[PDB]
């Protein structure tokens, strides 16, 4: 058990379930200490209810984007293994499981990455994919053969080195690990990836063609 | 060819034609012996991302 599920028991016990049920949808029952980085005024860790908004716990809390919330570009809010979602779905979007897996990433553990336009995305999360490739424990050849493929390949995207072709094999790549390994570090592994892709593909295609077009 | 007018002459009236059209021997329209590389596409299945074998 996690030290925060069970260090929350003994108040849960005192109080009754239904007190921390009070809090929260339904299915998504009590509060939730959020972490709050990234390019935000006032990054901390925090105590909030599990189905606050996510821009209004930002703009509360972590006292908003650097620069406005008009600066905001992406969010990560579960740590490194959830997929990032961009401005347009931070808006609406509440801070629990069901409605974070409805938007396609999974409220994981509440670490909220916040990254402004001021940002090199593909930078960003090609360095979450280095931190994976080192943190393979190696047992098994999906993680451990394809998380290093992956880091390869996001490395030489970052330059735009490749055809925009090799995102589509990327993207299978990662559906080769993901679902195929023996823990779930294949499958946070390949989420960001996906999410990456899923969401600023125009950004690699256009650094690819900025990158042909000077090498020519 | 290099034969003379008069052997030509001689030769069109003999098989009623004119060799001179058609020639069995080749003599400068053949093609070169020495080529330009080629270059060779590869082929349909060359994709990479489309290309699940069970599927083909
Ligand atoms: C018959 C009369 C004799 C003259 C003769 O044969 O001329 C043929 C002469 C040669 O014509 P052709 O063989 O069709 O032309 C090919 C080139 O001339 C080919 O020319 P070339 O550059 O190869 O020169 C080869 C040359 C040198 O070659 C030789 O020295 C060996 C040939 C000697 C044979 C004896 O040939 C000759 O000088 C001798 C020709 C025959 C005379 C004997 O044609 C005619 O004059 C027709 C005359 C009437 C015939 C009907
Ligand atoms: S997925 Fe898990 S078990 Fe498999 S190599 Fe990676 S860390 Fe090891």
């Amino acid at each position: 058990a996690n030290v925060e599920t069970v260090a929350v028991s003994p108040t849960i016990c005192r109080r009754g379930g239904a007190w921390f049920a009070s809090f929260g949808r339904e299915r998504n029952s009590g509060t939730k200490l959020f972490n709050i980085s990234g390019h935000v005024n006032h990054p901390c860790t925090v105590e909030e209810e599990m189905s606050v908004p996510l821009k209004e716990l930002i703009e509360k809390h972590a006292g908003g984007v650097i620069g406005g919330w008009d600066n905001l570009l992406a969010v990560i809010p579960g740590g490194s293994s959830t997929p990032l979602i961009p401005k347009s779905v931070c808006e609406t979007v509440l801070m629990d499981f069901d409605a974070l897996v409805q938007a396609q990433t999974g409220l994981g553990t509440a670490a909220v990455i916040v990254m402004d336009r001021s940002t090199d995305i593909v930078k960003a999360i090609a360095r979450l994919i280095e931190f994976y490739k080192h943190e393979s424990c190696g047992q098994c050849t999906p993680c451990r053969e394809g998380v290093d493929w992956m880091n390869k390949v996001m490395a030489r995207f970052v330059k735009g080195d490749a055809r925009p072709a090799e995102i589509d094999s990327l993207w299978e790549i990662s559906k080769q690990i993901e679902g195929h390994t023996i823990c779930a570090l294949g499958d946070g592994a390949a989420w960001p990836v996906q999410g990456l892709i899923r969401h600023f593909r125009p950004e690699l295609e256009e650094r690819m063609q900025q990158f042909a077009l000077q090498h020519q | 060819a290099s034969a003379t007018r008069v052997i030509q002459l001689l030769r069109n009236w003999a098989s009623g034609r004119d060799l001179q059209a058609k020639l069995q021997l080749r003599y400068q329209e053949i093609s070169k012996r020495t080529q330009p590389p080629p270059k060779l596409p590869v082929g349909p299945s060359h994709k990479l991302s489309n290309n699940y074998y069970c599927t083909r």
